[PDB]
């Protein structure tokens, strides 16, 4: 339960710990799995999207901010509003001011940089939402895995959400295997349909439950669902 | 300009209005009345550049009448006039000033005498028993220092509104196009058709 | 540019040039100089084409946000009153703008409504500006009738506006009619003057000064 | 008391966990998507006799083609229904077209999470999230008819078939199975006067209940009283045919 | 967090009413008591200034009685420091009057212009509210005689007779009974003496510790005259009234 | 950022009184034991300067300050909240009157505008009451000589005789006898002097009594001659060797 | 300057500061009106506690907001006149903005807009007051009642009553009121509103106080001299029946 | 009886007074000296407990200790 | 004092046909008296088949070009990537254009594409803000020498059938890409020569079904 170390978040813990932002992270974990993974030359994101009831619909779990760059979510939906928007506006602001596509990199450092102005001041409520950054500049494909923390780094391959965590050892044991993958966009998306069926507990992937999105240079970013996703299923 | 006048008499006050609208070179409306019913007791005539007149008289009638509805009591037509001339006080040193030449009167109900004043589009009150404003005065003040009485009534008041808006319109290019008489006295507003030959 | 509006006891009509001149040479003949706000009301071009354009295209936003909020229609009084007050309030920024207001009520009938840049907002019924609005004002006073048929108003707006786009410069191009009624208004259709002067000429015989 | 933006050991923030099941305190508003249109209807609950049928209008129209009902308390989505009206208005005056029911509906989830203390960045005020509930229904020429759920957490669904409310549980239950995607507007009034006879407190008349439409022709309308007595009498003719 | 030391000065209790009014309402109760009647002449402002010693100076002090008009006088119960910013404030509203109608400000203006200020503060910024309440009188063509009462919770009622601070209760029953529709000024005074003498809490009544205001109408017409009592004929009416 | 403590710190007790200004009125009853009294030709306000180590200064430390040549300012609280006290009435009143009338506030004007400060911070948000109280004396060409005790709750008092402080109680008791209705300067100051003999603790000499005066308009302080219009500042304080003179007069 | 939050979700879904002023509307002064054909009567009644007021400078319970609309609260009495006067200068905003007097409607959707917005904004409590709006449109003769809650919540009653011992009043109106069937008669509708009074008033004709709306600019408030009158016939008819 | 409508208009209240209403419910039968309460008893019942006893509520301060 | 504005030289044309839309324009910028540069497109593709360009200030057109592409993103972004109709775009630049009133862009700008019945639509913007429905027009200092030509093979203004006696008017024709690309082509060809500014290359651009097509033809360099 709540202790009385909770209160705001500008408050430490004896043990030296911020206790919104664990429990930021709990709702992180409570949220559904987007594994994503990336290669020399493609970046591939796989959401699993959750509906209410049966007369219901599904999460766009996979939000674009640019042609080249692209977004997942793995916790509280209304601030990935925000979030897209503030990384929307930085990357309009690059296109218009510098010409220079966003940086990968830079785009975390932006995002870990607002993350932390609500943990850091009164008033202010960590944002409860997980981004999978993906992208491809010049220097090469790109992946992140933002935190509520302002933890942010680059991986080749991430799962966040329920249990999504326990799909880190699909990516793990076949590390080796689908870096060495170039220019295949079709095999690598398979392998990260692989990856996030081990994720599963309850209910099988269908057309209505797989998003996909996938980037490149030949390959601009795209978003896959409905029919067009049956085929990788 | 147009024409504005007003003569009070001991009895009653009479204001006088011209009905032209004179934008650019033709005229767009011969009928139009500048006329503000600030209480049933108050009679609002106002002239000058037609950019600030109506917003202007809306302006002040609504201060008059949240005034009336939140106290329930008719203002004085001094304190009517101190009001406006607050506001042009208040309006001609700011960033867009209000550039009207305004009449106010009315019947008083503490001391059971009307009055009427006159505010130029500077804020100056005064107290006469007859005014004009732009160029329509040079021929009413002149006329008005030899007929017009203290203890005149309103029905022979009218007649010398009717010799000083035959002496405007004999000497005045512009053509007003008729005049709207209304009077204001403890009985009500009431408005007079009748201002070429009565 | 001339724009002019009436009155009558079937409804209302207007009659506007679609002629568009930039300072010398006339830059478009086929503008429209009437701004459908909605079925219910109308609006005029004199002046700022982009000043009058958008705040008329603004006005349309108002009259939706009053439908909605008071489940009836906007008053004409309203409509041009909240215009009158924009426009007051942009005043010495160098706005010039020129519109007729010509609504159709239940309780209040048809009411014209004038409002300029210079904020002076007018009650009337005979309304007529541009460029050459005194070209038009000598025709529609003289064969005034408050009990003329639509057709017959249809007409002597038409010949009014012809004769005002023949002397002046800046009118002419096709002619647009519209019929104002308990639906609104009803689009009449596009008059090019080239069949209407000679029309005219030869049937009623006006303007015998022009050769042919 | 203590925080109001705070979060929760569970996860979830405060404020909007009592928003979401304070909508359960309101009435029972019931929307059904069909390909012919989207029938929508309430629950007006008079406390009184002495209460006026045409008073409390818990459904209103955004713009001619976009309408929503209400359930919760009524009070905080004036300001709700005022933005969206507003956003609806903007939208056609910059892109002279009707806004799409889905960014409509977007434009009005997102202030469900102002609630906060000093806001710092830019100036905006909320004390607590709005506890209302409203399902967004209108027609649109890309998708078709929609009818959404813009809950006061920030989330919004499309719905076939929807009950919020006091027969959030109940209603809701029933409509898994009663719907299909050949359902016509005619059985989807019937249909929804059956779940709101099943439903009702009292018996069910042109006073108790009041329904809408949404259709691309004859855009959204209000029922009337008579049409709505004639639904009760059908319905009573269907429910009792065996 | 700022929070902990916020002590949620308008908040509604349980039952509901609010806190910090209520105990405003107890503060009055222990401040000097006032009094006024509202006689057919004139109105007659008196109060007993609490916490008196041989050392109190008495020839130039007022702390219970102040002007704010010519014709409008008022009479503070509670905390004077409070009472001060509400009379500057009452004096700059009744000057901003004055510039706006050039007419005599009526006292509903006033004494609304004041509530609206007490409530101000008792509905929002989180402030505690003024624990003063004020006795308005004066004088217009559109009433006559007013007198009005202020209260921390900003509300106001008119009264033909008055008495807020210490021991309410008791002069208020003293009062009534001895209140007509028809005395001239000496009456209303002699009967307000009357009833400081039945409800201080001293033995005697020196001419120290009491205040009289009073409002008066003779030959002049439209006019009142505003004469605050000071103590050289505040002395005076103690042998008329038999107290001495 | 900014300051998050908006709300008010002084709440009313369910007892009906409040809480800050009854605590600082115990903070005032404790600590330097200060009076002053009013005479028919002048005004004198003394105090004791409680030198704390006996390697300090007192000379350093104004124990009494200059509000105007006319009115000077005795306080009996805390050393700080009386500094900037002062220093924000000299400026108010600067503000007020130089500024705007031409010439320096009498004392019954300045009281009323310094003690709004006090009890404008009793209700401001964020902000404890000043843990001080302040005797005021003064002379004007109308009201004449004026001697005003401000309390820390904002209400000032017009009294002809006053002390706060340890020994207020004894010295307010023994007041009365002193005081009659007519008085001279230095009869008053010899009044003074005796009434804070028993209410010092420490050494007794020069150093440790602050004494001032408020007098006739001498010309000598001045700084400068040829105006006929003012005779100088009424406000004078004697120095260690002014005040043993009248010392050993006891 | 104070952005503290005070109106805050409870956990069983209510919010605690408006469910508090609906308490302390409670125990306001009860106020009833009532509406016939063309006539709509707001009834009200005083605080006996104390005595020695005067009528004259004594402020109306109800207040006039414009020549057409009337308003009546109840409870909390320092708190409602500000909505009085906002509800005031809003009537004047419109008429400057529409050209049209206010509605009945409009001014009383203004009122639950603002009591709204004060259990919206942080730092302020909510509104303990419940008011009544009465009058008839411009051109219409069809007299409107309107009761807003400080929830914000508005409703048309043919017939309602807040305050201290509201409940009394309801039943009672619910028995001896016809919704389909309203008074014909100005008189009716003010014996009807007297009747319903003495119910929970049990003497105190002094402070009784009885306001009628008539159409057509017509506001008038009925003195004591004629509510002891239709007092009279009302004892009279009710002990010997 | 409608044990489905009485459970509906009852939200958020813990069992004991669930208990409470069916108690009440018993006894309004008692006091008109009905020996059986009907659905007209039990709703009055559940608004004089729920509605009326609800500033008597423990279940909404201990939710947040929790 | 300061000139904030200034000239650049350039012409602008777009002709609505049927089916499609054809925007053309020169690719010579000038200062004052000479050729600043030979290759400067002033035609640019918007994206949704949708394409404009502004003569103008080239400083205030870039602008413009670059805010309109960041509103058609903008929308593609938050309408979940709808359709741009060449209505809301237009509408949409008649807000940019109204952006700010004190400083207006003196900027004469053209859009062109297709409707949703897939009819072909020219819009042209006033400086000022203004805009309406057109057929064909050009723009800048050249388009007294363009427009009037273009009714006589577009409009088929003042002229009738042969053997009518002026009586009878000429029935209108709809064109081929082929014919309104020549007629534009021969337009150039004719102003570059009696225009100053007009020359060193044309770019003109095609709006069809199937998307956008570039084609360039040099002229006069003089």
């Amino acid at each position: 339960f709540r202790n009385n170390y909770d209160g705001d978040t500008v408050t430490f813990s004896p043990t030296g710990r911020l206790f919104q932002v664990e429990y930021a992270l709990e709702a992180i974990k409570q949220g559904s799995v987007t594994v994503g993974l990336r290669s020399n030359t493609h970046a591939v994101l796989v959401a699993l999207k959750r509906n209410a009831d049966e007369l219901s619909s599904y999460q766009k779990k996979i939000i674009k901010c640019d042609e080249h760059m692209g977004l997942s979510l793995a916790g509280l939906a209304p601030d990935a509003r925000v979030l897209s928007n503030y990384l929307r506006q930085q990357c309009n602001y690059s296109s218009l001011v510098f010409n220079r596509k966003l940086a990968v990199e830079r785009a975390g450092h932006l995002l870990c940089d607002k993350a932390q102005k609500n943990t850091q001041s009164y008033g202010g409520r960590p944002y409860g939402v997980g981004l999978l950054i993906i992208g491809y500049d010049k220097s090469g494909a790109h992946l992140l895995e933002f935190q509520p923390s302002g933890n942010v780094t680059e991986l080749y391959g991430t799962a966040i959400g329920a249990r999504s965590q326990g799909a880190k050892t699909y990516l793990e044991r076949t590390l080796d295997t689908f870096i060495k993958i170039d220019g295949n966009p079709d095999e690598l998306i398979k392998a990260g349909v692989e990856a996030i069926s081990q994720s599963l507990r309850d209910e099988s992937l269908t057309v209505d439950n797989l998003s996909i999105a996938i980037v490149g240079k030949d390959t601009p970013f795209t978003i896959y669902d409905g029919e067009a996703v049956a085929k990788y299923i | 300009m147009d024409i504005i006048l007003g003569i009070r008499v001991q009895d009653s006050v009479i204001l006088a209005s011209s009905k032209a609208v004179t934008r650019g070179i033709s005229v767009l409306k011969d009928s139009d009345d500048k006329t503000r019913q600030l209480s049933p007791h108050t009679l609002m005539s106002f002239a000058g550049e037609a950019g600030d007149t109506v917003q202007f008289a809306e302006y002040i009638q609504a201060n008059i009448q949240l005034y009336s509805i939140r106290e329930d009591y008719e203002l004085s037509p001094q304190a009517v006039s101190s009001f406006v001339r607050q506001e042009l006080a208040k309006s001609i040193r700011s960033r867009r000033p209000y550039q009207v030449n305004v009449l106010i009167g009315g019947y008083d109900k503490k001391k059971n005498k009307p009055e009427l004043y006159q505010i130029d589009y500077l804020g100056t009150k005064v107290e006469l028993p007859y005014g004009a404003h732009g160029y329509s005065g040079f021929y009413t003040f002149s006329l008005l220092d030899h007929h017009y009485r203290p203890d005149m009534t309103t029905e022979e008041g009218l007649d010398l509104l009717k010799l000083c808006v035959q002496e405007l319109e004999k000497r005045m290019p512009m053509d007003f196009k008729g005049v709207i008489v209304k009077i204001v006295d403890k009985d009500g507003i009431r408005q007079v058709d009748d201002f070429q030959a009565q | 540019t001339t724009t002019l509006a009436f009155r009558f006891q079937g409804g209302i009509i207007v009659a506007v040039d679609s002629r568009a001149t930039a300072g010398n040479w006339v830059a478009s003949q086929t503008v429209k100089k009437v701004i459908e706000i909605n079925p219910f009301l109308l609006g005029t071009m004199a002046g700022g084409a982009a000043d009058c354009q958008f705040w008329e295209t603004w006005l349309g936003s108002q009259c939706r946000l009053h439908e909605l909020r008071e489940k009836e229609r906007i008053s004409v009084a309203a409509a041009s009153k909240i215009l009158s007050n924009l426009v007051y309030q942009y005043k010495g920024a160098g706005l010039s703008m020129g519109t007729m207001i010509c609504g159709y009520t239940r309780k209040e009938g048809p009411t014209i409504y004038y409002v300029d840049s210079d904020g002076t907002r007018l009650k009337g019924d005979i309304f007529c500006v541009g460029s050459g609005q005194t070209f038009a004002y000598g025709v529609l006073d003289s064969n005034y009738k408050w009990d003329l048929s639509v057709e017959d108003a249809l007409y002597l707006g038409k010949r009014s506006i012809l004769a005002a786009a023949h002397r002046d410069a800046y009118s002419g191009g096709s002619v647009n009619l519209y019929h104002v009624t308990e639906d609104g208004w009803i689009y009449h259709g596009n008059h090019d003057v080239g069949e209407l002067f000679w029309k005219v000429k030869e049937e009623e015989g006006s303007f015998n000064n022009v050769i042919g | 008391d203590r925080g109001v933006s705070t979060f929760s050991p569970e996860g979830r923030l405060f404020q909007v966990e009592y928003s979401l099941e304070a909508i359960k305190l309101g009435s029972t508003a019931i929307g059904i998507a069909t390909k012919e249109g989207v029938v929508l209807g309430v629950e007006k609950r008079a406390t009184s006799p002495l209460l006026e049928s045409d008073s409390i209008e818990k459904i209103v129209e955004i713009d001619r083609h976009i309408g929503c009902a209400m359930s919760g308390l009524t009070a905080d989505a004036r300001s709700m229904i005022e933005h969206a009206r507003t956003a609806a208005v903007t939208h056609n005056l910059y892109y002279d077209e009707d806004i799409n029911v889905e960014s409509l509906t977007q434009s009005v989830c997102d202030l469900a999470l102002r609630f906060g203390e000093g806001a710092s960045g830019e100036e905006r005020l909320m004390s607590r999230p709005f506890g209302v509930a409203l399902l967004i229904a209108g027609h649109d020429a890309d998708d078709g008819y929609q009818l959404f759920h813009a809950e006061p957490s920030g989330t919004f669904y499309r719905y076939n078939a929807k009950a919020i409310g006091s027969g959030s549980e109940g209603a809701q239950a029933e409509l898994l199975n009663e719907w299909h995607s050949s359902l016509t507007l005619k059985e989807a009034e019937l249909l929804v006067l059956k779940i709101l006879k099943q439903v009702m407190e009292e018996k069910l008349d042109e006073n108790n209940a009041q329904l809408s439409c949404i259709t691309k022709q004859d855009g959204f309308k209000i029922y009337d009283n008579e049409k709505t007595a004639e639904l009760i009498k059908e319905l009573k003719e269907k429910e009792a045919a065996e | 967090g700022s929070r902990r030391y916020d002590s949620r000065t308008t908040i509604f209790s349980p039952e509901g009413r609010l806190y910090q009014v209520e105990y405003a309402l107890e503060s009055i109760s222990h401040a000097g008591t006032a009094i006024g009647i509202m006689a057919s002449d004139g109105i007659v402002l008196a109060a007993e200034r609490k916490v008196t010693s041989t050392l109190l100076e008495q020839d130039t002090s007022t702390e219970k009685l102040y002007k704010l008009n010519d014709k409008i006088a008022v009479a503070v119960a509670g905390l004077t420091a409070d009472a001060e910013i509400l009379i500057n404030t009452a004096r700059i509203h009744a000057q901003n009057y004055l510039k706006t109608y050039n007419e005599d400000i009526p006292v509903e203006i006033l004494v609304r212009r004041l509530s609206d200020i007490k409530q101000g503060y008792t509905q929002h910024g989180g402030l505690r509210p003024f624990g003063v309440s004020f006795i308005y009188a004066g004088y217009d063509d559109r009433y006559g005689y007013q007198l009005y009462t202020s209260n921390p919770s900003g509300n106001y009622t008119g009264w033909k007779a008055i008495s807020v601070g210490a021991n309410t209760s008791a002069a208020q029953t003293l009062l009534q009974m001895d209140y007509k529709d028809d005395m001239k000024v000496d009456d209303a005074i002699e009967l307000a003496l009357k009833t400081l003498s039945k409800t201080t809490d001293s033995s005697a009544l020196t001419y120290d510790r009491l205040e009289f205001a009073t409002i008066r109408k003779g030959a002049n017409d439209g006019e009142v005259y505003q004469k605050i009592f000071k103590p050289q004929e505040i002395k005076d009416i103690l042998v008329k009234t038999g107290i001495t | 950022m900014t300051d998050r403590y908006s709300f008010s710190l002084t709440t009313f007790s369910p007892s009906g009184k409040l809480g800050q200004i009854d605590y600082a009125l115990t903070a005032v009853k404790q600590g330097v034991t200060s009076l002053g009294i009013k005479a028919t030709n002048g005004v004198v306000i003394a105090t004791e300067k409680k030198s704390s180590s006996p390697l300090a200064m007192s000379e350093t430390l104004s124990k009494v300050s200059l509000l105007t040549p006319d009115i000077g300012a005795v306080y009996s609280g805390m050393g700080p909240d009386y500094r900037v006290l002062v220093d924000k009435s000299r400026k108010v009143a600067h503000t007020s009157y130089k500024r705007i009338y031409g010439e320096y506030p009498p004392t019954k004007l300045l009281v009323s505008e310094v003690a709004k400060i006090m009890q404008e911070a009793t209700q401001s948000g964020g902000v404890r009451p000043f843990g001080v109280s302040l005797l005021i004396a003064g002379h004007d060409e109308f009201n004449g000589f004026s001697l005003y005790q401000v309390d820390p709750s904002g209400s000032y008092f017009p009294w002809k005789a006053t002390a706060i402080g340890k020994g207020s109680v004894a010295a307010k008791t023994f007041l009365e006898k002193r005081w009659n209705d007519e008085l001279e300067l230095e009869d008053a100051i010899h009044i003074a002097l005796l009434t804070l003999k028993e209410s010092v603790e420490g050494e007794f000499n020069g150093d440790t009594i602050e004494l001032a005066i408020i007098g006739d308009e001498n010309p000598d302080l001045l700084g400068y001659t040829g105006i006929p219009t003012d005779k100088g500042p009424r406000f004078r304080k004697l120095t260690s060797q002014e005040i043993n003179d009248r010392l050993e007069a006891l | 300057g104070y952005d503290r939050a005070l109106s805050i979700f409870s956990p069983d879904g209510h919010i605690f500061q408006v469910e508090y002023a609906l308490e302390a509307v409670k125990r306001g002064t009860c106020a009833v009106g009532v509406k016939g054909k063309n006539c709509v009567v707001l009834g009200c009644e005083r605080r006996s506690t104390l005595k020695l007021q005067d009528t004259r400078i004594t402020p109306s319970k109800v207040s006039k907001i414009d020549s057409h609309v009337v308003l009546s609260f109840s409870g909390l009495n320092a708190d409602s006149r500000i909505l009085i006067e906002k509800a005031r200068v809003e009537a004047q905003s419109h008429r400057l903005t529409l050209e049209d007097p206010v509605t009945v409607e409009y001014l009383t959707r203004y009122v639950a807009g603002v009591q709204q917005r004060y259990t919206q904004s942080g730092g302020v409590r909510p509104f303990g007051v419940s008011t009544l709006i009465a009058g008839f449109d411009p051109r219409d003769d069809e007299p409107k009642l309107y009761q807003t809650e400080p929830s914000g919540i508005y409703s048309s009653w043919s017939a309602q009553t807040i305050g201290r011992n509201s409940k009394t009043v309801r039943e009672f109106l619910e028995k001896n009121y016809d919704r389909k069937e309203p008074p014909a008669t100005v008189e009716e509708c003010v014996k009807l509103t007297v009747r319903s009074l003495l119910e929970v008033v049990q003497t105190g004709a002094k402070n009784i106080e009885i306001t009628v709306v008539k159409p057509d600019s017509d506001i008038v408030a009925l003195s004591s001299e004629e509510i002891n009158q239709y007092v009279t016939q009302i004892e009279q008819e009710k002990q010997e029946q | 009886i409608r044990w489905e409508l009485i459970s509906r208009l009852c939200p958020n209240s813990t069992g004991a007074e669930l208990r409470s209403v069916c108690t009440e419910a018993g006894m309004f039968a008692i006091r008109a000296r009905r020996k059986v309460a009907t659905e007209k008893d039990f709703l009055k019942a559940v608004d004089k407990v729920i509605s009326g006893y609800k500033k008597f509520s423990s279940t909404s301060r201990y939710m947040q200790y929790n | 004092q300061f000139n904030p504005y200034g000239d650049n030289g350039g012409t602008i044309l777009g002709i609505a046909g049927e089916d499609f839309a054809v925007l053309a324009g020169d690719t010579r910028n000038i200062t004052d008296y000479s050729i600043n540069s030979r290759y400067e497109p002033k035609v640019f593709d918007c994206g949704d088949n949708i394409v404009m360009s502004a003569n103008g200030f080239a400083a205030d057109g870039d602008a413009l070009v670059k805010r309109f592409k960041n509103s058609v993103k903008w929308y593609h972004f938050d309408h979940n990537d709808k359709k741009l109709s060449i209505n809301s775009a237009a509408r949409n630049i008649q807000h940019l254009l109204y952006g700010k009133r004190f400083f207006p862009y003196y900027v004469h700008t053209i859009i062109a594409g297709l409707d949703e019945d897939g009819k072909g639509a020219v819009y042209s913007f006033d400086p000022v803000g203004s805009y309406e429905r057109e057929q064909c027009r050009a723009g800048g200092a050249a388009a007294s020498l363009i427009m009037p030509f273009l009714d006589n093979q577009v409009n088929f203004k003042n002229q009738y059938e042969p053997g009518t006696n002026g009586k009878v008017k000429k029935p209108l024709k709809y064109l081929s890409v082929e014919e309104v690309i020549k007629l534009v082509r021969d337009s150039f060809t004719s102003a570059t020569e009696r225009h100053i500014q007009v020359g060193d290359g044309l770019e003109i651009l095609i709006v069809t079904k199937d998307g956008v097509r570039k084609e360039f033809y040099e002229l006069k360099r003089d």
